[PDB]
């Protein structure tokens, strides 16, 4: 593979795809909260369940997207997904109605993002083999910055325009992504062939187990801060710190992953899970804002060291031909626990009156996942076990 | 890689025996990326692996020998030691020193001179 040349425009296209998807998903949720306060219901739970469904569909539909990829091609799959997402976002502008919002936003836009996402991960492997980690790190850092830029943009440049035109404005990003998707060019049912490998099966199970409690801090820290030592007026600093540290850590992790040969890359994820679990369990104990600022940096570092490295490990495990199915099923398995977590944290908060127990319980699943990942068989160990069994 | 020294012994039931040797025809650096193990073949039996040492040092054993025998490796010396404790008549069989290497969608295997181990009362 070239490991460069034309691969950089593809890197730019993938960065645009991820950034636009996650920025829109984060921005719509923020917009809904303001309108909820401004206007009374005319619903309470469905208002957040619609956003939850839209976010979760991306991961839930990945296994179906993988077969469409393998059959048609990354370019066609991404173009179709972008077109469907554009149609959904444009149609969301219709008169307010919970029933119509459910369909138009959760299903159409969610499935469009699902179809547009996985090909963005699969495509990079066709151009970068010796520098795939660096490519993924660049893509992830760009995605982080782009996603962080969305609310900071609209909250000022919206000019207090009604919610109706925000969807029209946001649809342009999907249109431009549809145009950019043509840059993808090729260079190389329900069979479940991938699950044969013990290493892949254990790795996917461990990641799924960790995902249950992985995302609780990133969702509830900004609201626990407003509830304890709320006197701090600079509470928005933590979000910027997390975003910048996540971008830097994603880039650094992407660069570092290239120097670790073979399946030794899983040790980075093991260390990330251990560190995140310990930090989440500690969060309740910190009583200094200047200290919590320190915890935010480690949260950002762990976020990168976990997210950025998944695709290269999939390529290492299952070669280049089965990477699409591997990634699709990994996302499909991850889909449910990450949606289940934060709701359980909120239920615990309602029950107990504070987030201490919520963080204590969120700290465990990451440690369990780290323990599970610590025992992934080695390449020689698999053959030794086969010989001993035969 | 070449396995040369070989060994063996004879004991009564409930006895013990030990084996240890150094390989040849390979550099220590290359060998450190290769695993070591022992094979078995009693009269009328197929050749199967009984014990081995993995790249990370994890020792693995077959059911027939697991729980009685133990294996150790000296990475720098190119040596692997097999300790056979609580031997029994069924343990009588020929054993061969074995080495394995990892390769792209394939492996490289080596075999050593047969070693004689017998148990008789
Ligand atoms: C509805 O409630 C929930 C909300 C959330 C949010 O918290 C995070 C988070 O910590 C990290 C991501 C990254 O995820 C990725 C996963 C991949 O496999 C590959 C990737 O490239 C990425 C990225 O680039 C993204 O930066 C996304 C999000 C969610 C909001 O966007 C989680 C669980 C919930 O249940």
């Amino acid at each position: 593979p070239p490991e460069g040349g034309f691969g950089w425009v593809v890197v730019f296209a993938a960065t645009w795809c991820n950034g636009s998807i996650f920025g829109i998903h984060n921005s719509v949720g923020i917009l809904y909260s303001m309108l909820l306060e401004e206007e009374k219901e005319k619903v309470e739970f469905q208002a957040a369940w619609v956003g939850a469904l839209a976010m979760g569909m991306i991961f839930f539909c990945s296994p179906i997207v993988s077969i469409f990829t393998d059959r048609l091609g990354c370019r066609i799959t991404a173009t179709a997904g972008a077109a469907v997402a554009f149609i959904g976002l444009h149609t969301s502008s219709f008169t307010s109605s919970l029933s119509l919002r459910y369909f138009t936003y959760g299903i159409l836009f969610g499935c469009g993002c699902s179809f547009a996402f996985q090909p963005s991960l699969v495509i990079l492997g066709h151009y970068f083999q010796r520098r795939l980690g660096l490519a993924n790190g660049v893509v992830s850092a760009g995605s982080s910055i782009f996603s962080m830029s969305f609310p900071f943009l609209i909250r000022m440049l919206g000019d207090k325009i009604k919610l109706a035109q925000t969807f029209q404005v946001l649809s342009t990003f999907m249109f431009v992504l549809m145009l950019l998707s043509l840059t993808y060019r090729p260079l190389l049912y329900f069979n479940m062939r991938v699950f044969r490998q013990r290493t892949y099966r254990i790795w996917a199970f461990g990641i799924a187990a960790a995902a249950l409690g992985y995302f609780v801090p990133y969702v509830h820290l900004m609201k626990y801060v407003e509830e304890e030592f709320s006197e701090i007026k600079e509470t928005w600093v933590l979000l910027v710190c997390i975003g910048a540290t996540s971008g830097l850590g994603r880039l650094v992790s992407g660069h570092i992953s290239d120097s670790i040969p073979g399946l030794k890359k899983i040790y980075l994820q093991v260390l990330s899970f251990l560190l995140l679990g310990l930090m989440s369990m500690m969060i309740p104990l910190c009583r200094d804002f200047g200290g919590l600022i320190v915890v935010c940096l480690f949260l950002g570092l762990c976020d990168g060291f976990f997210i950025t490295i998944m695709a290269p490990i999939a390529f290492e495990l299952v070669g280049p031909m089965q990477a699409s199915q591997a990634i699709g099923y990994l996302l499909g398995m991850m889909a449910l626990p990450m949606i289940a977590g934060p709701p359980i944290a909120g239920l615990l908060r309602n029950c107990f009156g504070d987030y201490h127990v919520a963080f204590y319980f969120a700290g465990v699943p990451p440690i369990i996942g780290a323990v599970i990942l610590f025992f992934v068989p080695s390449r020689l160990e698999e053959e030794l076990r086969r010989r001993l069994t035969e | 890689v070449q396995l040369q020294e070989s060994g063996g012994g004879l004991v009564q039931p409930g006895g013990s025996l030990r084996l240890s040797c150094t390989a040849s025809g390979v550099t220590i650096s290359a060998l450190n990326a290769m695993a070591m193990g022992w094979y078995r073949q009693a009269p009328g039996e197929r050749r199967v692996m009984v014990a081995a040492v993995s790249e990370r040092g994890n020792a693995m054993y077959r059911e027939s020998v697991q729980g009685r025998f133990t294996v150790t490796r000296d990475f720098t010396n190119k040596m692997v030691s097999l300790q056979m404790d609580n031997l029994k008549p069924e343990d009588t069989a020929v054993y061969y020193c074995h080495v394995l290497e990892d390769r792209v969608d394939s492996f490289h295997d080596y075999w050593g001179q047969g070693t004689q181990v017998t148990v008789s009362s």
